């Protein structure tokens, strides 16, 4: 990225990292390993490594007790490491402090009273010690399982005398040193075990997390703010400045698994990160050496650096406007009029701005020349329109195709001229006397001229599709395609099947069944060929109603005969195979053969008025057959 | 038609149509969808549901087509994209309507965008994200819709990026039904066009050059009855693109890539740019507040129609 | 499945209207079929989408689009049938 | 709700009311109309036509003085 700084790597594993509380050096200290790992701007390199010599987390000593290291390594005593004792002479060992039965979980170092220092963990009691002389003052926590404990911090700017404790059952729990054995204030801060404890660097608020993954905000001077990230947060550790407002407050929050990356929240904005800070493996670990870095660890054993001075923010990268189409014209065109605002002091709701633009458009022009409804004009001429156009034998037959593909062009010319735009009944006019001279041509027996019908009907076509009449080249395509090859057989079907989405987009649906059933494309919409069959078994005998030997004898009797009204005959409303008869309607028991209206929950049939009697006129919501249910409306 | 007030607490990032123009389903930041409905009575936008989706910032958004349901998708920053189909026998307004289907939480970095294939190719879904790789989930039985298997792992990218967080991802599927399957990816700075050849596996087909910047929309065009196609792409960098795409009849068709136009009008950053249903008319939404319209003239040389403000 | 129909032993929907193309047996569309005292206007609107079919030519329609479709045209509304399903 | 300000851009409607022309022709549409005009009226001169040939001179000088002396003294 552009605010990272340094980087290396490390051939063994790692647990924690923290910060050496000195402004003069420039190293940290990562958790056997516990070295002195030094960072230089010069190099951008941590390679100064000063090797000397779980459940746990670093921390290192303040004030007085300046060079002070504690880490956990049997899980049962806390050990004190010194880094000035770190010659091969000296002893690189500190005395060290065991009274914790169970596995220890926390520890922290006092920022005002060096001498001071705090843990816990599973054995449910806080214990004080002190590094100047078995713990001098313990504090039963009611079976609790400690998992975080913290002090208050100092934080000298332009105190230290209170702490608090997470825990395994949700609770959050601020004592006192100088009130032992007694809470001062408890809160309830999540459902489940809190797993993070924090406190501002300034103002007495407290911020934890859990298994919830709600990062809440407390105020200990129902929670303050709720950051809900979903996932079970490890741990909190807030930016060193001066926050006068509570809601400035830089905040880092990580988890623990196969997705950790580095989060710096900012608390006016906790729906959205300031900084996404990722590295190529998981982390485990992140601390603030000052107002600006923040180093990590992570499982790929490399301890990266960040400069949060000069870092994109997430905020800028982020989507601000947006805009779809509804049809045509422009009848619906959307955008969204919010405001961007900053990580200080959150945001006014959003305006989406929803547009007629046709109707202001209309009025911006009737306003310009004084010094309608094109959805009902598309659905008009999708009406109204003649879309369908249904070796001597040949020529027969092309003439009565040209002789009626002249009253088409005639009618659409009339119809355009019924409601008064002439640009289009121009366009009809020149292809209707195109196809006549086509058919004097016929009857009758270097470039092709402009007048030539091909020419003429492509070119209209070519104008058509750059304007964007997609009604005009929509009835072209479907008049003059087979007979005068225009475009490509997939060119046109797209146009057609686009054509009928369009008219599936409003709700206009009969005339898109009208244009679909006399389609000279026979594939346009589905592949499947019937889609809205349905065959039925017998309710008698349960064979399949396919009725091949009455439609046999009926093909039989027709092709010996003159009609195709024996054909009117067949119907699935008789079975053959178990001479069942016809099929009753269920409230007039009457034969029914035409039309149904079928009752889902039950399977009974029934004519369109006898059925809409029966659940409008009669207002009942039984099947009239009578079943064990309600077939409401 | 009027402007109308959300409930989101934070920046709409994606708003994205239903089939019929009826449904507007809005996706923000603050870890939530809004979908509205078009009421026929006073003409003014209702709320029906707003529920939490996701743990993050919700990025894309996209309707699947009306007859497999009313089924939305929802992509965001937790590497995860979750389908929600609407119960309508719960109440409006009420949280518990639309129900999650099936969690695709497959990608190992944070997902960008969601897109629906075309009705044509069955209920299909795209994912383009941080890790680089596009992801297509194939339902190849309707019958059951929380059934979703990865039919297609491409690499979109030689590399995946190292600054994840200056990226921005976008996909735009062609809806031409009778000709080959085409897709548009737009990783960071490229823009590559896919299709099926024989082998059942994407390939690539044609690649559009310049987009000397981060890539924030793509949008393909509705080409009804015309020889060419149209792709529409806003730039980091705030130009306008338009590519005039040829197809003749490994691959079965060759595709020729030619610069129709290009507008740097909107004086900043270009987030959406999105066709009519004409292809005619292009959208174009910048950082400034503005919408611009873009209508081809006499010429092969789009002019902007309209610029839209909301002082 | 009291707002939703399907075949049981696959999950496969019904077959498709043949007006709209969308499939049958399924209430709650997103559209309204305003085919050819509220109550009883509510009470006609959600019995518009019902399961209506020829027992002739066996052609699936909803209630309303097969009001609508036949208060104009006499034919069935698929692709290569005649059967005046009307009457 | 805001105030939406929409400013037209070129419109083809606003341009086809400020047009009191037919067609907008050019001399790129019609680029020898002076020639095949003085030919064509050289050819009726030739004829008995004496008027035909200047009211086609006429058509002509019209639109070379719209897009942009042996009868004076
Ligand atoms: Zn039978
Ligand atoms: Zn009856
Ligand atoms: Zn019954
Ligand atoms: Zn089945
Ligand atoms: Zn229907
Ligand atoms: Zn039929
Ligand atoms: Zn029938």
């Amino acid at each position: 990225s552009s605010g990272l700084i340094y980087t290396t790597k490390v051939d063994k594993e790692l647990s924690s990292i923290d910060k050496v509380n000195d402004p003069n050096i420039n190293g940290l200290v990562c958790a056997t390993h516990l070295g002195l790992y030094k960072f230089s701007p010069s190099d951008r390199s941590i390679k100064c490594v000063h090797d000397f010599i779980t459940i746990a987390d670093v921390k290192t000593g303040f004030n007085n007790y300046k060079n002070c290291i504690a880490v956990c390594n049997n899980s049962t005593a806390i050990s004190i490491y010194d880094l000035n004792k770190s010659s091969s002479i000296d002893n690189p060992l500190i005395t060290s402090l065991c009274e914790h039965t169970r596995s220890i979980n926390s520890f922290d170092f006092n920022m005002v009273e060096s001498n001071l220092i705090i843990s816990g963990g599973q054995d449910s009691c806080v214990k004080i010690w002190d590094l100047r002389s078995r713990s001098d003052i313990s504090i039963n926590t009611a079976s609790d399982s400690i998992r975080d404990v913290k002090w208050m911090p100092g934080y000298n700017f332009a105190s230290g005398y209170k702490f608090a404790s997470i825990h395994d059952s949700g609770y959050l729990l601020k004592f006192d040193l100088r009130q032992p054995a007694q809470y001062e204030k408890k809160l309830n801060a999540h459902t489940g075990p809190g797993l993070c404890l924090n406190w501002h660097p300034n103002q007495e608020y407290i911020a934890t997390g859990g298994r919830d993954g709600k990062c809440c905000l407390w105020f200990v001077g129902f929670p303050k703010l709720t950051i809900n990230t979903g996932y079970p947060v490890t741990k909190l550790k807030f930016k060193p400045a001066y926050s006068s407002n509570i809601y400035n407050s830089l905040l880092g929050i990580s988890s623990m698994g196969d997705e950790a990356e580095v989060r710096i929240y900012s608390l006016a904005r906790k729906y959205i990160p300031k900084h996404v800070l990722l590295s190529e493996t998981p982390s485990l670990g992140l601390v603030w050496w000052d107002e600006n870095l923040i180093f990590n660890i992570d499982k790929g054993t490399r301890i990266n650096g960040w400069d949060i001075n000069k870092e994109p923010t997430v905020l800028e990268n982020l989507s601000k406007n947006t805009t779809t189409w509804r049809d045509l014209d422009g009848n619906g065109l959307l955008s969204v009029d919010q405001e961007i605002g900053s990580y200080e002091v959150a945001i006014e709701p959003p305006c989406i701005i929803t547009l007629d633009i046709p109707q202001i458009f209309n009025n911006i022009r009737l306003t310009k020349i004084a010094h309608n409804s094109p959805v009902e004009k598309f659905k008009y001429l999708a009406r109204q329109l003649k879309f369908s156009y249904i070796v001597e034998a040949e020529l027969q037959e092309k003439i009565q195709t040209l002789v009626d593909l002249i009253s088409i062009a005639t009618h659409n010319a009339s119809v355009y001229l019924s409601i008064d735009d002439l640009t289009n009944f121009k366009i009809w006019i020149l292809i209707r006397d195109s196809l006549l001279w086509d058919l004097k041509w016929m009857t009758s027996s270097i470039a092709d001229p402009p007048w030539d019908t091909k020419k003429l009907i492509k070119q209209l076509y070519n104008q058509a599709t750059e304007t964007g009449n997609v009604v005009l080249t929509v009835n072209i395509l479907f008049l003059f395609q087979t007979i005068y090859q225009i475009t490509e057989i997939d060119i046109a079907k797209d146009a057609i099947a686009h054509f009928l989405l369009l008219l599936h987009r409003y709700e206009l649906f009969g005339i898109a069944a009208d244009v679909l059933k006399y389609c000279p494309f026979e594939d346009i919409m589905g592949s499947e060929g019937d889609q809205s069959s349905i065959r039925l078994f017998c309710e008698r005998c349960g064979e399949l109603i396919t009725n091949e030997s009455s439609k046999e004898k009926l093909r039989a009797e027709a092709q010996q005969t003159g009609n195709k009204k024996i054909m009117d005959k067949f119907g699935y409303w008789y079975c053959d195979s178990c001479k069942k008869k016809n099929t009753s309607c269920v409230l007039c028991e009457r034969p029914l053969k035409k039309l149904t209206m079928v009752i889902l929950p039950c399977g009974h049939e029934g004519h369109f008025q006898c059925i809409q009697e029966w659940f409008l006129d009669e207002n009942e919501q039984e099947c009239p057959g009578g079943c064990p249910g309600v077939a409401f409306i | 038609m009027q402007p109308f007030d959300s409930g989101h607490d934070d920046l709409v990032h994606d708003v994205v149509y239903d089939f019929y123009g009826r449904h507007v389903a809005t996706c923000s930041s603050d870890q939530h969808i809004k979908v509205f409905k078009l009421d026929k009575d006073t003409s003014n936008w209702e709320l029906s549901d707003s529920w939490r989706a996701h743990d993050s910032s919700i990025v894309a958004i996209d309707w699947a087509s009306p007859e497999y349901g009313r089924i939305i998708a929802s992509a965001s920053y937790d590497k995860t994209v979750k389908l929600w189909e609407e119960d309508p026998d719960q109440e409006e307004c009420s949280g518990r309507r639309w129900n999650k289907l099936c969690t695709l939480n497959d990608s190992k970095g944070s997902l960008y965008s969601v897109k629906f294939a075309p009705a044509h190719l069955g209920l299909k879904l795209a994912c383009l994200g941080n890790d680089g790789i596009l992801r297509l989930y194939d339902a190849l039985e309707p019958s059951d819709l929380r059934s979703w298997t990865l039919t297609s792992e491409m690499k979109v990218l030689s590399i995946p990026p190292a600054n994840h967080l200056q990226s921005d991802f976008c996909l735009s599927w062609c809806p031409s039904r009778f000709s080959p399957e085409k897709l548009a990816v737009s990783a960071l700075e490229q823009a590559i066009i896919y299709q099926r050849g024989k082998d059942g596996k994407l390939h690539v087909a044609a690649k559009l050059p310049g987009h000397k910047s981060l890539i924030r929309s793509i949008s393909w065009a509705p080409s009804i009855g015309r020889w060419y196609q149209l792709i529409a792409t806003g730039c980091k960098d705030g130009r306008i693109r338009i590519f005039k795409i040829t197809e003749k009849l490994e691959l079965q068709s060759n595709l020729q890539v030619e610069l129709l136009s290009e507008h740097d009008d909107h004086n900043g950053e270009v987030w959406s740019v999105s066709w009519n249903l004409t292809g005619t008319i292009l959208s174009s939404a910048g950082d400034d507040g503005k919408v611009r319209l873009w209508k081809a003239t006499y010429s092969n040389e789009f002019k902007c129609m309209s610029v839209i403000t909301a002082q | 499945p009291r707002h939703k129909y399907c075949c049981p032993h696959c999950g496969s929907s019904f077959p498709r209207c043949a007006i709209c193309l969308m499939p049958l047996g399924t209430s709650n569309l997103p559209f309204v079929i305003n085919g050819t005292n509220r109550e009883l206007v509510s009470r006609k609107l959600k019995l518009n989408e019902w399961f209506s079919f020829c027992l002739s030519c066996n052609h699936g329609m909803h209630a309303g689009h097969a009001e609508e479709w036949f208060d104009r045209h006499n034919v069935c509304p698929t692709p290569g049938c005649t059967c005046q399903c009307n009457k | 709700m805001p105030d939406i300000k929409v400013e037209l851009l070129h419109d083809d409607i606003i341009e086809a009311y400020e047009q009191e022309d037919l067609l907008h022709l050019e001399v790129s549409d019609i680029p020898k109309f002076q020639t095949y005009i003085y030919q064509y009226s050289k050819l009726l001169f030739r004829w008995g036509l004496p008027l035909e040939r200047v009211k086609i001179l006429k058509v002509s000088t019209d639109f070379r003085s719209s897009y942009s002396s042996p009868y004076n003294g």
